[PDB]
RNA sequence: GGGAUCGAAGAUGAUCAGAUACCGUCGUAGUCUUAACCAUAAACUAUGCCGACUAGGGAUCGGGUGGUGUUUUUAAUGAC
């Protein structure tokens, strides 16, 4: 008769949400027939289901996942894929899980992922059909299950220290195998 | 010294205040801490309008010395200044440049725009920097309208004024034209106001 | 009824039934483009009934009233905010005034959380435009021959001081006084209408001050026709970030950084925006419009340096 | 009109358009109830120069 | 900038400099006459006193030391000497 | 003396496959501490110490002075 999920927005994401608020609720209320409100008392959004006009149990999860992706920092038009498609997932980890490194070693490592003008990150998102965000030490990868793994195993080798040139060559191999 | 008839009159003072020329805004350079009278509590600074008058007459006496008037160039890239300099060049004999300056106009003869000015007057020393720089290659002196944020390289006479408001830009060019025509014989007496209205110099948007 | 020829704005037409309004007026009018444009399929049915009753009449104002009104709206300065459609409503309303009263002598000639639900959705969308869907918001207050119901403060502002009649369509009473918000430059003290995106412009159009426009509480009276700002008597000024080091274009340092390749069209030796009419500024405002349209159909920038410019960024 | 094109029927109009001047100056105090609205520091400036003007003072505080 | 009078600095600019960097050095402390609320006996106190100065007539205390100027007690009255 | 974890050496599993080509299991010394030794490092800002002058702005950490300033409260103090 009633079920709901409450989810919280961290402060640096708060302003982007306000600026986009009029864009995100029409897709939820129309296409999913959920009901929603922004509860500024506790810097959270709440999604609520009415049993009288809703289609199937999957609606409520899709809505939460869509909002959840936004607070991680994905673009709005990247998050919206979670309403449309059905098999997308998010993976996340932090560089201290791979290798313990601390000072300027830490800063250089994430610089090595982005590359100059972001061109190295952009490359990885093309050879594997996925989206990537770097939020200081934490990495989040959004995509299909097998594509995620292909992305992970190459971002890992950068933080282990391999030169960028060697990694571009590997991306060429993976891309041709997808063609087969 | 110039006789007492050149003192700042109360009628002209009303014009300068009504146009907000005394509002110097913020981000004061370290030079041009003179010309500042005081600061408001909200942080805008008041330009000493009395010194604005003194310098404007001095600039007029420099322009009046030039042997023939087409050797004076007035420049404004910014759009709020364009009609003003066009009118200035019509009442005086000066030559206007409005819009794009095209680099290599004082250097590089064999250019359609090539000129040999005797004096250059600039409306904004930051935006018109190309014209100022090129003048320094060829021994040309420079007069500039300057706000309290303006850089100071290669400007020889600064006139301190609000350089942003549409009315402020127009009013200052108007007063210069009046003073040069009146140091020349073109206006018969300093005591009688000029028939041209200031509004003829203002920018007109629609 | 209390009024002859009550004109309904688009917002009144959507949010209420005709059975609500039938107590108010003997006749009703609307600009045809307004009635044609509105789309809500829940409203359309109620609207269609009232239109087939013939009591709701669609009338277009004459060109003379449009021009006559337009000149007045420029004097107040609201002409830059009012849309073409909004002007038609003002011209329609007070050209019927010329028909139902002799002459013009009544008017002045010149100046002086909450749950969103699929039922509520259309109202919430209108609220996010800033229009008053509730009616009587901030209301503080030849007989009744015309009245206007509208929910847009920009139209209301013009109506009051021209001594027009405004109808509180939520209640059926005429409005004499209202309070709302407008912009005021604290440098030159001039007042400006609040733009429909709901935040200040970067530059004062009068004095050219940068960032000096503050939103200010304002009240308007039909009685006086004057405009009064309301000031917080214990205001503390913040001056963080007013003064900072900035590069000079003619320094020897700048000429070295400029390089040997002439003008680089990528990363274009960026120059800061500091003037309203700087050509760099012209690009960003039009490009902002373009990116807005592209992104919205496919889915279907800041200037100055801010307050913290003087704190180092790693 | 279009860029890069000109003809007499423009040139004749432009010289007419830009001769416009209003009947009463925008700087005339008649538009401002006959007074100048100024801050305290501005009126201090006037006194320092001498002169005498129809000022009106806002505190600003 | 290039030309300025180093021998006749303005009084306002001189007042804001550090005490060792004025054209000639000098202190900026001073002395006070102080009276307790009870007795008539005046006494002289240094404005940056480090000791807890008592009255002479009795062990009532006039000031307490701090990191800078001394804090005069409540009820005392003083005159800059 | 202590001995959880990880783990030079050592004992073992697979030897197939070019992105994931170096991987899995157990484990001695060591990693911690007390009393004595040793005196090396990309021990790096790859810039010897002391003193004077040529230069300006607002951010931050510690101390001090002034303000008819805000808040805690009817002062002092604290925070701004
Ligand atoms: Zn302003």
């Amino acid at each position: 008769k009633f079920e709901s999920r409450k989810i919280m927005v961290p402060p640096h994401r708060m302003t982007p949400l306000r600026n986009s608020w009029t864009k995100i609720y029409p897709p939820l209320v129309e296409h999913l027939k959920l009901q929603v409100r922004m509860n500024l008392k506790t810097k959270s959004v709440e999604l609520r289901t009415n049993p009288k006009f809703t289609t199937d149990p999957g609606a409520l999860q899709k809505g939460a996942d869509f909002i959840k992706a936004f607070t991680l920092g994905f673009d709005l038009d990247d998050s919206i894929a979670l309403l449309r498609l059905d098999d997308l997932y998010i993976e996340t980890f932090e560089v201290k899980d791979v290798k313990t490194l601390t000072g300027d070693h830490l800063s250089r490592a994430i610089g090595r992922i982005a590359g100059k003008d972001g061109k190295t990150k952009f490359a990885i998102e093309n050879a594997t059909r996925t989206r990537i965000v770097l939020a200081d030490s934490k990495i989040h990868i959004l995509g299909g299950f097998t594509h995620i793994r292909m992305a992970r195993e190459s971002v890992v080798s950068l933080i282990l220290g391999s030169p960028p040139g060697k990694v571009y060559g590997n991306l060429r191999t993976v891309a041709s195998r997808l063609k087969e | 010294s110039l006789p007492a008839t050149f003192d700042l009159t109360p009628e002209d003072a009303q014009l300068l205040l009504a146009a907000n020329t005394h509002l110097g805004a913020r981000n004061v350079q370290v030079h041009q801490e003179p010309y500042v009278f005081n600061a408001r509590p909200d942080g805008v600074h008041v330009i000493n309008v009395g010194k604005t008058w003194e310098k404007l007459v001095l600039a007029a006496r420099i322009i009046a010395a030039i042997p023939n008037p087409e050797d004076v160039v007035a420049i404004s890239s910014r759009t709020f200044g364009q009609r003003a300099v066009l009118k200035f060049a019509a009442h005086t004999g000066a030559t206007p440049i409005a819009g794009r300056f095209t680099p290599g106009s004082f250097t590089n003869y064999i250019t359609r725009s090539f000129k040999e000015p005797r004096l250059v007057i600039v409306t904004d020393p930051r935006s018109d920097a190309q014209a100022i720089k090129e003048a320094s290659y060829v021994n040309i002196p420079v007069i500039a309208l300057t706000d309290l944020d303006s850089p100071s390289e290669f400007v020889d006479v600064a006139i301190p004024c609000n350089n942003r408001g549409k009315h402020s830009i127009g009013l200052i060019w108007y007063l210069l034209a009046r003073e040069v025509l009146r140091l020349r014989g073109a206006l018969v007496d300093r005591t009688q106001p000029w028939s041209i209205m200031p509004d003829l110099y203002f920018y007109r948007d629609p | 009824a209390h009024v002859r020829a009550l004109i309904l704005d688009a917002t009144p037409l959507i949010t209420q039934s005709y059975t609500h309004y039938q107590n108010y007026a003997q006749s009703f009018y609307t600009t045809p483009t307004v009635f044609q444009e509105i789309k809500d399929a829940q409203a359309r049915k109620n609207l269609e009934i009232w239109q087939s009753l013939g009591t709701l009449k669609l009338v277009h104002p004459s060109e003379n009233s449009i021009a006559k009104v337009s000149t007045f709206a420029k004097l107040t300065g609201d002409y830059s905010v009012l849309s073409a459609n909004d002007l038609h409503i003002l011209a329609l309303t007070y050209e019927l005034e010329i028909k139902l009263n002799n002459g013009d002598w009544r008017l002045r000639k010149k100046p002086g959380g909450d749950w969103i639900t699929p039922e509520n959705l259309t109202e919430a969308i209108i609220k996010d435009s800033g229009e008053d869907t509730t009616g009587s918001l901030g209301v503080e207050a030849p007989e009744n021959q015309v009245a206007l119901a509208t929910g847009d403060f920009a139209v209301q502002n013009v109506a009051l001081q021209m001594n027009l009649n405004l109808m509180n369509f939520m209640s059926g009473l005429k409005i004499k006084r209202i309070r709302n918000y407008m912009l005021r430059c604290h440098a030159c003290f001039k007042i400006f209408p609040l733009p429909k995106d709901g935040k200040p412009k970067h530059f004062c159009a009068s004095c050219g001050g940068q960032g000096t426009l503050l939103r200010c509480a304002v009240s308007v009276d039909s009685r006086t026709g004057n405009v009064t700002p309301h000031l917080k008597s214990n205001f503390q000024w913040n001056n963080r970030g007013n003064r900072y080091s900035v590069a000079s274009p003619l320094s020897k340092n700048s000429q070295k950084r400029y390089g040997k390749k002439g003008h680089v069209h990528s990363k274009p030796q960026e120059n800061v925006i500091l003037r309203e009419d700087q050509k760099e500024y012209e690009k960003v405002i039009k490009q902002e419009e373009w990116t807005r349209r592209h992104n919205e159909k496919i889915l279907n920038v800041r200037i100055g340096k801010g307050r913290y410019v003087n704190s180092s960024k790693r | 009109p279009v860029r890069g094109i000109s003809f007499k029927l423009q040139e004749e109009e432009r010289e007419r358009k830009d001769q416009y001047v209003p009947e009463v100056s925008a700087l005339d105090l008649s538009r401002s109830n006959g007074v100048l609205n100024v801050d305290n520091q501005t009126s201090d400036l006037v006194k320092s120069l001498g002169l005498k003007l129809p000022l009106s003072v806002i505190n600003v505080s | 900038v290039l030309v300025q009078d180093l021998l006749h600095p303005t009084a306002a600019s001189e007042a804001r400099k550090h005490k060792l960097k004025t054209l000639v050095q000098g202190p900026r402390s001073y002395f006070l006459d102080v009276k307790c609320p009870g007795c008539l006996n005046i006494t002289t106190v240094f404005s940056h006193a480090q000791t807890a100065v008592t009255c002479e007539s009795c062990s009532t205390i006039l000031c307490t030391p701090t990191g800078g100027k001394a804090k005069l007690s409540e009820g005392t009255s003083f005159r800059r000497k």
